[PDB]
RNA sequence: UAGGGAAUAGUUUAAAAAACAUCUGACUCACAUUCAGAAGAUGGAGGUUCAAUUCCUCCUUCCCUAACCA
RNA sequence: UCCUCCGCAUAAGCCUGCGUCAGAUUAAAAAACUGACAAUUAACAGCCCAAUAUCUACAAUCAACCAACAAGUCAUUAUUACCCUCACUGUCAACCCAACACAGGCAUGCUCAUAAGGAAAGGUUAAAAAAAGUAAAAGGAACUCGGCAAAUCUUACCCCGCCUGUUUACCAAAAACAUCACCUCUAGCAUCACCAGUAUUAGAGGCACCGCCUGCCCAGUGACACAUGUUUAACGGCCGCGGUACCCUAACCGUGCAAAGGUAGCAUAAUCACUUGUUCCUUAAAUAGGGACCUGUAUGAAUGGCUCCACGAGGGUUCAGCUGUCUCUUACUUUUAACCAGUGAAAUUGACCUGCCCGUGAAGAGGCGGGCAUAACACAGCAAGACGAGAAGACCCUAUGGAGCUUUAAUUUAUUAAUGCAAACAGUACCUAACAAACCCACAGGUCCUAAACUACCAAACCUGCAUUAAAAAUUUCGGUUGGGGCGAC
RNA sequence: GCUAAACCUAGCCCCAAACCCACUCCACCUUACUACCAGACAACCUUAGCCAAACCAUUUACCCAAAUAAAGUAUAGGCGAUAGAAAUUGAAACCUGGCGCAAUAGAUAUAGUACCGCAAGGGAAAGAUGAAAAAUUUAACCAAGCAUAAUAUAGCAAGGACUAACCCCUAUACCUUCUGCAUAAUGAAUUAACUAGAAAUAACUUUGCAAGGAGAGCCAAAGCUAAGACCCCCGAAACCAGACGAGCUACCUAAGAACAGCUAAAAGAGCACACCCGUCUAUGUAGCAAAAUAGUGGGAAGAUUUAUAGGUAGAGGCGACAAACCU
């Protein structure tokens, strides 16, 4: 979203312009994931996936802010996963093959805890927060049980 | 703001459905189309356009008994009832159909042509050469859209190729596929250009609004222009 | 009242020609047409310019437009 | 005694807002004021439905007979599911929208005439002027811009618009707009307008029923075709200079110019140089009106021309009558008024102890000069002055002040559409010079001054980026001088 | 002598310091403040313009993370108006204070109430004894306006006087605006309160130090540091941005309602009520009324009139174009 001088002349009238990206739908094969997506793509898109010699490998280098979309960000977290968790719901069936593909990306690979919060949204992260500390309350009566057996037992012991 | 078609029955039937004036204005309520608005209030009735429709377990040719025919408001042309089997429906009416009449709605395509009675429904193929047609479509079950106005009819004009090319009501030729059905005749209400509004309180009961008393002068548009009629129109796909 | 434009053979148009009118002849019984000859004007006055049909300035003359707001 | 719009209900609105008691004192004068206490009770009304499929051509009008078009408000079945029973809310009033206890606004039913609902006069006097009425001698439009208003209850016509209709709420109702009719332009088509339509259609416009017509012009400008072009019921336009029958005029003659040279009509007026033309009607008298003629600075054909029925709170002319319009006013009634009593506004106001005449003066003096007049103060009238009051003149000019509108004013194409190109993506390629010199098989045949290189549309109606052309818009300005400004001139 | 007058609190202002705010039982996004049914609607996207440039058209400062300094320098710009860095440099912690207001001030604030507006929104006014009111009996005197107490030839209202108020003589209010105003040019009933000159450059004056001055930076060929001293108020029509508006009115949608009698009978026919409109006259003109009243009118089965709910929104709508109507 920009401005521009009518014929490139500053005195000339100056006029609103947005420059708009070219958006092709195209369909991209995860290894890690195995899996076909369709996502739509500028040129610069191809030409980024082709230096990284695949999308696993351009989700997996570029970082946040130069992936510039949730989505590469859920399929970086999404592929770290498996990575981390060395998943073996890649391939059930050719461990083999399952293996080669860990290998080519152990580069990348990250505990999977901290693989839980990768791309995640202020947002998104509070009510993952919230929903691990949501813990039903614990009845008084169990906790008064706990407190009075140690009180018994401490006299005991002691006498 | 809320302005919802009424145009939202989903089956078919012959019971003259309520339906709502727009006023010429679209979904925004902003006018859209000047001069519409008012006039008396009118039930629509659902025309089968397809007039070859065999029933649910039925197949090929049949014939259907003409019940009715009657004026119809939301068009020029009449409407006919007709009834074949178990089923009823509404159709427009040809140029001399009138009640106890049997049509024939016929898919069939013979080497020889048939001998083409008005009201009956062939395939554009099935016909002979200069037979008056109505109610024409542009693909095989698509419906007729074409020459459905009161008095209308366009004529068969060759038959090459499995395809049929006919010259519209408008002089206009226009390229089909030999499989498109129509109808033979003309249009119901022959006479109804020959009508007379006589006041102007008339047009405000078929829903005219007047025009605008804005004088606006005429432009380059306007004028007597001589220009050849178009080129064919063609359905077909090679 | 105030500005603009325009005055070319008798006529009407050109840029000093043309068609008419006129004059002379031929053709005709005669006339007309036609044919062949001939003459015929740059409004007047006042300039300049190497040279004034496009240029003056004025007169004379005819036209055109404007003459509004309270 | 008089009035009667009314009134009573419902709706909507409003929300305790003339019940009681106790207070104060009741109201544009003398409780609807304050505080307490009461109060409207459901049958009327509001608040409603288990599912899925399926059904539903045949108006209404006393619905019969007839006759219509603008073609219309009222309907199910099948199979499942289904024991449970009267909750909740409105209910008052002298009321609401109009700053008000406002002559305004306010839907339905019923009565209207009333069974219901109300009081025009605070008391007096009975001047002007003013308002609203009634009556009026003789005359009867002499009034006046006009018969306005009144009275009466008429005739004939002219213009314009065909007609009913519509509009500047609050200075214009009209001849303006719409309109039946006629014609020009655009469009071959569906799931949100147009339209659940489909060229006898639907949109954008002109003009204005009907009748008679609607002439000529495509050069220019626009549209369309963009191959010579087409198109006026598109924007528009539709000739001169000389001469010839006494004059007038020119059937006619000469020459020139244009795309065409204004046709048919019509013309002393919604139209007007002379002009109040001229003539015939009309009056005693006409710058009026009618009929004609003259003929058009600048009449004229869907920017419609010319007639004509009907119609009009349109503009104009008129017969008869009618009348206080007038000659020419008068009389009476009510209102207002004036006086008494109660209550009690507004604009305005430098201060005022606020005369006249002449003169003067910022050019029109109560106030200055010179004269003249002159105890003081209420009330009623009047409108000559106080350049009276009211609204920082709407005229006119000025301001490098605005704004609306229109364009061939300047700037621009963001947007929109089309187009090209590039991007993206089909998806496969050998297709235009034969000429027999003793050498040539009984045939599908060798050579000489000719036996060659040899990508097809860039690969869709999309989307992006670039240009290009349009349409629609947007932003901004509209110099000065000037015996006011404009115009002219500078 | 009335009406009045007087008051000192309520609180408020600017700083400092410190990082604030919840259910309180029940109710509340549907017509909010409404115990209790089958859904899926979902947020993001450059401000513009006034103004300055004496028009206007490119352009015209707007905290963006340390005071100072570098520096109004580099640079940008119809190279105009104006705009304007960076490197580099690197001072300071002690909340409870005030040469702030004191009821027309200070918050709009006693209150975002009353009141006004359909809505968004706009938005007040005011109190005052005493230790005790379970002491109601103790003070003056003061604006305008009045009252006590109208008035006596003559004149900007006074002045000079005078024995004497007046009589005599002299004397053309004021402000603004103008060449020039008694002007019959502006403004002003009057009283009270409120209500309008803000700062650089250089210079000057008066100190300090002095070839230096200055508490880094900056100036210096008597400078330099410090100080004093200096440049108003109210007013358009507009322009733009974002909200709020169709309970009026224009047009439309859904579903209602009304239209007596008489004539004629095809009905945008006639007469004529209810009803709708508003031709003409008079009245009224701070009205009864921010468009009415009386009479007279036009229409009144229709392109009619009208109740209800809903729709279209300002670069817009709507329009039988009147540039109409959109509280
Ligand atoms: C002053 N002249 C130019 C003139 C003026 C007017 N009218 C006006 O100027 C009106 N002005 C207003 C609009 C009122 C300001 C005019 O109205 C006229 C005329 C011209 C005459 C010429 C007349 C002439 N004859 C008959 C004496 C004549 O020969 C012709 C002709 N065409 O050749 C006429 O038509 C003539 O009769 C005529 O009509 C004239 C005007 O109308
Ligand atoms: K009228
Ligand atoms: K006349
Ligand atoms: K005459
Ligand atoms: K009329
Ligand atoms: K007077
Ligand atoms: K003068
Ligand atoms: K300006
Ligand atoms: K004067
Ligand atoms: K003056
Ligand atoms: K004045
Ligand atoms: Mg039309
Ligand atoms: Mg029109
Ligand atoms: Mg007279
Ligand atoms: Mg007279
Ligand atoms: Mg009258
Ligand atoms: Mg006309
Ligand atoms: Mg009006
Ligand atoms: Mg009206
Ligand atoms: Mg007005
Ligand atoms: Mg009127
Ligand atoms: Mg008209
Ligand atoms: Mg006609
Ligand atoms: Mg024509
Ligand atoms: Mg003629
Ligand atoms: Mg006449
Ligand atoms: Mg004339
Ligand atoms: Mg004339
Ligand atoms: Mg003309
Ligand atoms: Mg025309
Ligand atoms: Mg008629
Ligand atoms: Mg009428
Ligand atoms: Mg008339
Ligand atoms: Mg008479
Ligand atoms: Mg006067
Ligand atoms: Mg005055
Ligand atoms: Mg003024
Ligand atoms: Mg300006
Ligand atoms: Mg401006
Ligand atoms: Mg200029
Ligand atoms: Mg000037
Ligand atoms: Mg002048
Ligand atoms: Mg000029
Ligand atoms: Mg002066
Ligand atoms: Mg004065
Ligand atoms: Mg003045
Ligand atoms: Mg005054
Ligand atoms: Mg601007
Ligand atoms: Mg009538
Ligand atoms: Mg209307
Ligand atoms: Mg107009
Ligand atoms: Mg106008």
């Amino acid at each position: 979203l920009g401005q521009i001088y009518a014929n490139n002349d500053k005195l000339s009238k100056r006029l609103k312009k947005v420059w708009k990206p070219q958006l092709f739908e195209r369909e991209f094969y995860s290894e890690i994931l195995d899996k076909k997506f369709t996502v739509t793509v500028t040129m610069r898109t191809l030409d980024l996936i082709d230096e990284a010699y695949g999308l696993d490998f351009y989700i997996l280098k570029t970082p946040k802010e130069d992936l510039c979309s949730k989505f590469g960000m859920d399929l970086k977290r999404g592929m770290l996963l498996r990575l981390a968790r060395q998943d073996p719901q890649l391939h059930p069936e050719d461990p083999e093959r399952r293996a080669a593909i860990y290998d080519k990306y152990k580069e990348f690979a990250i505990p999977e805890e901290e693989a839980e919060w990768v791309g995640l949204t202020l947002e998104e992260a509070i009510e993952k927060q919230r929903l691990l500390e949501e813990k039903d309350p614990v009845p008084l009566f169990k906790i008064y049980v706990a407190e009075l057996i140690q009180q018994l037992q401490q006299q005991a012991l002691s006498e | 703001a809320n302005f919802v078609s009424w145009k939202s029955r989903t089956k078919y039937t012959i019971t003259p459905v309520k339906m709502r004036k727009s006023g010429g204005r679209d979904h925004t309520g902003r006018i859209r189309v000047h001069g519409i608005g008012g006039g008396h209030k009118q039930r629509y009735r659902m025309i089968d356009f397809l007039r070859f429709r065999p029933e649910e377990t039925k197949s090929g040719p049949f014939e259907e008994k003409v019940i009715q025919v009657r004026y119809d408001p939301c068009r020029s042309a009449d409407i006919a009832l007709v009834a074949g089997g178990s089923r009823k429906r509404w159709i427009i009416a040809t140029e001399n159909m009138q009640a106890g009449d049997t049509i024939l709605n016929s898919n069939h395509i013979g080497r020889m042509a048939v001998a083409a009675r008005e009201g009956d429904a062939h395939p554009l193929g099935a016909l002979p050469v200069g037979t008056l047609i109505n109610n024409v479509e542009s693909e095989p079950g698509r419906g007729a859209q074409y020459i459905r106005a009161a008095g209308t009819c366009g004529v068969l004009l060759r038959k090459v190729n499995g395809t049929a090319i006919i010259q519209l009501p408008s002089k206009r030729q226009m390229q089909v596929l030999e499989t498109c059905v129509a109808t033979v005749g003309r249009v119901s209400n022959v006479d109804h250009n020959k009508r007379v509004i006589g006041k102007a309180g008339r047009n405000r009961w078929l829903g005219k609004r007047p025009n605008s008393g804005r004088w606006h002068r005429k432009g380059g548009w306007a004028g007597r222009k001589i220009r050849p009629l178009p080129p064919m129109k063609s359905y077909v796909k090679l």
